[PDB]
RNA sequence: CCCC
RNA sequence: UCCCC
RNA sequence: UCCCC
């Protein structure tokens, strides 16, 4: 805690002349990596680093019940998992503010982009149809472990194969995705951003915005976080630089 | 279902750009240091602040500043459906993001080692209950004297049949193509800054810029009646004394 | 009209001083709560609709005995007399022996007791506090034998279960339950 | 801490009580006035507030189709809870029911279920397949004393202004549900041998010692409990058992309207 | 069932003022400052007193007192169908007005900072077991040898076909009118006031009178029992601090 | 604080071990007195009471028709639990099961699941469909040391006493449960090098290093736990695991009503 | 769906024999923000097993004036088995958590850090028969890794009984449809078995059978065991080329 | 090879005298950590792969304030320097007035004020500290009115928004960042 | 439930 | 077993 | 999974 606090003192100052502490630009995403099927026996599944932050994503998939309300579609259910693994900070209890938050961020991009096409996912209308279960286990944060689970989400629903032989319901094949949500998150420190925050910058606070967009560079979700206020015209700037960052991030899918 | 929209007007009368009827009441809690019941379309909401109090038990103590708490809650009642009482992880995010927009502008260096809670429970829910409860809250801590840089006002933003609208009721929620929350810092009687800003849907760039315009509008208005409501409190505990 | 709402623009730094419900930002004053702008010599303050009291030297307190050393004992200060809402500055007030009744008083044990509730002036920063005056003292006593709300029998405190006496600073106001 | 302020208002209300006084001026047999305004939460299928002195609840009643249970088909099902809030009072703690909450819940439920004020057999719609669930909700807004007697009214209440919403789970028409009964709930304060009924928070401040006992409309005492660490003085229950008849009676009358 | 009463006979065979078999027995366990078991017609039910020990955690202490704590809890096999290990909300009810009723007769002043816990464990179960529990936890008590103003004792007056049976039984409780379980405080052999109240049902205010001496009548006999437990134990003690000296 | 007590009882028991003596003089391989009482529960399907000294513990068992599991369809269910409440031992607290608790519920599933005690698949009523569930709930009355075994003895001897009660629920006469095999458990105390089977409460003054080991009616070994922590010599182990087998079939001729 | 063989030919459904190993992989510092950490590939079992410590009082109660205290804590992620899990621990994970941090305490020099914590945390990423031993095995790794000072290794594997023939190491198969399992960790000491750490076994196995796995496991533990110590060797070279990498 | 793995036999106890990553058992030595076996003057130590930081008379250290006395302060000493792992004897660490500037401070709270991070050198056992050196002392300060972070000006220290100015034992690295 |  | 309210 | 046990 003393420790962030000093650390803070350095980012702050690199910040005044304009410049972050490991030289990126305040446009610059980390180095990407996207290893898919790193876990077979899930039905999809995927590790992303992004710099020194790690996380994988599995996929399951199983017959069910559909929601009375919706008796014509298949469910995508997102759940998250900070183990106390990626960090001295993360507590062995269950689901907490931050975690809930992560998950549902991931969930709304996967959601309103409508990337799978829960129609295809019935198997007998009002009683039986697919659910799909996407969990996500930090590794190791050094931060914005959301914008690294987000990656590592849609890349392991594109690498997900749906088990139908195996509760015969037919033929294995490829789960139908038809969108790629990809989120970015900036720290705001007072009138500046710093796009894909790092474990060491986030000492400042946890003061953040993230935006994710569609295919076609329409957003899908946003979201502001922590206790600060947001100036408008910043938020026009990091708009357009945030959809500028989506579709340079997607073409890593390619 | 079938349009949201015919011949410029919403399913329930209203233009692209007008709030539904809004009623706010400071001082309707005789317990809480601060309190507000607001109406706003068919949501009926009420906020309770308590503090700056005594934090319990320590481990929540901080030294320089106060903590500020913040509990969205909805009845059991409130909504269509009998919802199963306790927390909830929609009902978790949204004290979270709310909690998150009072730190930016509660004074709260003012009282170190104290905590300010902030409750507020949906005795009728309907679309943007959250957006109604921030309105309150704002109300509450107005009344329960707690410094402030300024209001929060809140409204949220829809899409439907490919048009923005302001303050979306259910069902424009339910079938529309996005829904996008928003409060403010009111300060120097404008619209200052961004308190609360969420996004669900599917918006162009521009259609974002326009939603929030679209919300701006809409806030001033809504403030203006959380004043009214804090001028009559005001000239009510002046009534008071000349008893 | 003089009301202001919180965020209400008061005018430039150096147009007035900074007082009680205005902050400073960017080289102004704004409003930090609702009520009625005052300005008295250059002084700008919002009188609050919703006051949070503040104890300062002079105010009379209520309290409890939470701990006694040999010449001092250790008072929860808890509300600030002629306002409900709790006060701010809620915490720990010191008495000392000289303070209890202007008198000879040993040990503060003769005065005070372990979880005596009790009304007192501020005389001092950080809580300090006094007991001198008549209408301060102790206000309600338990039993050290059978912890029984001791009762006042003329200037002396009495068990009304065990029958045991005890002696304080008794404020005048003692049983009554008010201060 | 808090606990300061109420030792002092304790012993107000103590001196009062041994000059035979109430410190708002109430007889000992004397409620607060209450106010019961039905229809307050349009979607719920039935609701009501209560405001009794300056204690405030509301109730809110959801029908909704359901299994009966296995052990009493042929029988609709009733089920009540409280949530005593924080707002309500500065010491009612977020998280799940504490005892008190479930306690209230529950004086409140066994008032409505043994004065039979719901026909029950009447809520069958399959035989033991299907049946409807009256969920009982009380909320409370402002804990002035004795939240459980105006939960009670307030229950009773939004039960008597409840819809059966048949014409939404497509099983007919909208009809009201047939109350036949009226459960009402008195609770007084003991101190020593003295009762005061309908206590004020401020009267509370003496101890958590009552006795609530709820009667029918023929005046059968349909539910009793005695809560608090005392001994209950058999004579003074005696006393208390005739004046809570009385006072029930003349809540009862409130509902009339007239 | 048809009928409750038949030529003033229950279905068991007892008259409107008799109890059903009692069994009690004190210190039945060495893990425990003070115990008792006891069976209460099908009830079987057995307590454990621990205490006055220090309180855990440390901010549970009252300065100026003992506290009191009650547990009430049934055994998953003691019913008819399993039930699922747990509170629910009428034991956590139940364990409520039980240390309620103690707190009234425990000397707790004697014991600043202490707690004084009772566990009261239902193996079985029939009608009234939170009677049954509370005479079994007042005898622990006394074996246990905590200070108290006097005995606590319990019984429940039902009500069926019309009429007011002492100690009702399983068909009672279900298929009658009414249930009242009380509890008294017993000092110089004598009823002396009310420690627990509460009733369910349907009686006119005659019928809860005439309930109560119903009951003081059977708690007098309960009573007796007790005192009777607490004697052989008296005794048991005695012959073996002959046993040494033998 | 309660640690002082025990530490002092850890030097005598240590003492004594050192001149190759246990506390009340029984040998390192002897169980004390053994007693088991079945039908202690009348309303439960089958029930035991277990003495092991002065340790005690009831164990009842309740059987229902329901879900089979969906990977085995053609097999009934058994679920075992424990309640190591406060009732016993100053040392229990309140509250869902201990990981305590949890181990030795599951140490006895592991005797009776892995024997082959009971014949799950007689225990079908319709294939996928309905399925008697066995549950087995084990009961601490009095804890004076290794309840564990007390548990697995009472355990088996109600699944030996039960009474499938198919009559109940209208699905023929009922049937004595039938079981096949007499799971047995034996837990030393580890103490360095020496081992101190069937260990009091005092003995375990000494440290929670235990070695439990399960055999069926054959002698093969079924079920084996080391717990707490310590190093157990590999040597100890053999010697031991023949020992345990023997105390074993001991304990297990006492199940001849004798 | 049961192989009604599962030993044909003296070879098991994977080609194996008797008294061979799955294939394993070793990786330590794999996580940046651990005091020390452990990859490890045990057959299809993938776990990751973390570090932290010494640190903390802590909470405040949990403290021990005398020694360190040790928590392990052993968690399935919800897509690591064939069935998604519900997330948070069951009794079949505290139990293990309980022997695991059992093995452990009997091992950590633990005196050394009164009133510390030393966290363990081991995540089953992909699960299959064994996934409790190739935990301790990661485990082992990563405390060594964080340098907490330590009698000797743990190092563990269990026995299975496959058709009346005892196996080393067995896969889910062999698990499910076999006669007996039984995972052992042994403290290693100047190169070799010095005694048991953790034991448990659930099936039917006679007292010769149950000798003979044993002598089977202490095998296949010694494998393993060189595994892990050139898992470390290579860590050591790491922080030593990366040192005289900074002076360079 | 000299690399050693912990349980690896280095010796007889006789033989050698234990160090560092070295424990004994039974007559014998081994390595408690790994890392590589060293043996001068006959005692055996082992360099771990992962040294566990032990705060020594002579240390740079990281604290924050958290009790100011008369003459002594209370830091909470949580880093040394050069190492990023937590040093195993974190803890309460006293300072001094007389060890502060090599000058004269009466007020204690002249040169370290609450909640202040400090940058202190160790001169004697349970952690206590000194900041005589040009290097040490406070590295970030709060305002003890509105608790805002002090910016450096020259030799004293001023609120950027308060305006107040407080002074004390200013560290060369005050506001770098660095220490 | 048990195995994972 | 979600998502909106 | 309410109410009784
Ligand atoms: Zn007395
Ligand atoms: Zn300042």
């Amino acid at each position: 805690d003393i420790l962030v606090d000093i650390k803070r003192d350095y980012v702050l100052s690199k910040l005044r002349d304009n410049e972050r502490i490991d030289g990126r630009g305040f446009d610059e995403f980390r180095k990407v990596e996207i290893i898919p099927n790193v876990i077979e026996k899930a039905e999809g599944s995927a590790l992303v680093k992004l710099g020194d932050t790690q996380v994988v994503v599995g996929v399951k998939m199983q017959p069910g019940e559909p929601y009375p309300d919706t008796p014509d579609r298949g469910v995508i259910i997102v759940n998250a998992e900070l183990v106390p693994l990626a960090s001295p900070t993360f507590e062995p209890g269950p689901p907490d503010e931050n975690s809930i938050e992560l998950a549902r961020v991931v969930d709304r991009g996967i959601r309103e982009s409508e990337a799978v096409d829960l129609s295809k996912l019935v198997i007998e209308e009002g009683e039986k149809v697919w659910i799909v279960f996407v969990d996500i286990h930090a590794l190791d944060d050094d931060g914005n472990l959301l914008d690294a689970s987000a990656l590592a989400a849609i890349a392991a629903l594109m690498n997900t194969k749906v088990p139908a032989e195996r509760f015969d319901l037919g033929e294995d094949y490829l789960l139908p995705v038809r969108d790629l949500p990809v989120s970015v998150t900036s720290l705001i420190v007072g009138n500046k951003y710093l796009v894909d925050p790092s474990r060491e910058e986030m000492s400042v606070g946890d003061t953040t915005l993230t935006i994710t967009t569609d295919k076609d560079d329409n957003v899908v979700a946003m979201q502001k976080s922590g206790g600060y206020l947001l100036d408008e015209k910043l938020f026009d700037e990091l708009l357009d630089v945030s959809i500028n960052c989506a579709r340079k991030l997607r073409e890593k899918f390619k | 279902p079938e349009k949201l929209i015919v011949d410029g007007l919403r399913l329930d009368g209203r233009k692209f750009d007008e709030l539904r009827p809004i009623k706010i009441e400071a001082s309707v809690l005789k317990r809480a240091d601060g309190s507000c019941y607001l109406e706003m379309g068919k949501n009926k909401v009420i906020a309770a602040v308590f503090g700056p109090r005594e934090v319990h038990p320590e481990h929540l103590q901080d030294p320089s500043k106060a903590i500020i708490r913040y509990r969205y809650n909805m009845a059991p009642f409130s909504v269509e459906e009998r919802k199963r009482p306790g927390p909830d992880r929609r009902s978790i995010e949204i004290s979270k993001v709310s909690k998150e927009a009072f730190e930016a502008v509660i004074m709260k260096e003012l009282f170190p080692r104290s905590a300010i809670d902030i409750f507020v429970e949906v005795l009728q829910a309907d679309a943007g209950s959250r957006t109604a409860c921030l309105n309150a809250a704002s109300v509450a801590l107005v009344d329960a004297g707690v410094p402030m840089k300024g209001m929060i006002t809140s409204v949220a933003v829809g899409k439907a049949d490919g048009q923005l609208v302001l303050d979306p009721m259910k069902e424009e929620d339910n079938f529309g193509e996005a829904d996008m929350p928003f409060a403010f810092l009111i300060r120097n009687g404008k619209i200052e800054s961004i308190a609360l800003l969420q996004m669900d849907g599917r918006m162009t760039r521009d259609e974002v810029k326009q939603a929030i315009e679209l919300a701006k509008k809409g806030a001033l208005q809504i403030y203006e009646m959380q004043r009214e409501a804090i001028l009559r409190r005001y000239i009510e505990v002046g009534e008071e004394m000349d008893e | 009209m003089r009301f202001v709402m919180p965020g209400d623009r008061i005018g430039s730094a150096e147009e007035y001083v900074k007082g009680e419900g205005v902050y400073e930002e960017g080289g102004e004053l704004f409003a930090a709560v609702a009520g009625k702008l005052i300005i008295k010599d250059r002084v700008a303050k919002v009188e609050s609709i919703s006051p949070i009291p503040e104890i300062v030297k002079g105010d009379v307190v209520l309290g409890r005995v939470v701990d006694l050393r040999n010449s001092i004992a250790l008072i929860e200060v808890s509300s600030k007399k002629g306002e409900n809402r709790g006060p701010s500055n809620r915490g720990i007030g010191i008495l000392h022996v000289s303070n209890v009744d202007e008198g000879y008083v040993k040990e503060i044990s003769e005065a005070v007791g372990y979880l005596d509730i009790l009304k007192a002036r501020v005389i001092g920063d950080n809580l300090r506090l006094s007991t001198k005056e008549e209408e301060m003292g102790v206000l309600r006593a338990l039993c050290s034998n059978c912890k029984t709300e001791m009762v006042r029998e003329g200037d002396i405190l009495k068990c009304p279960e065990c029958g045991r006496v005890e002696k304080r600073k008794i404020s005048t106001d003692y049983g009554k339950g008010e201060w």
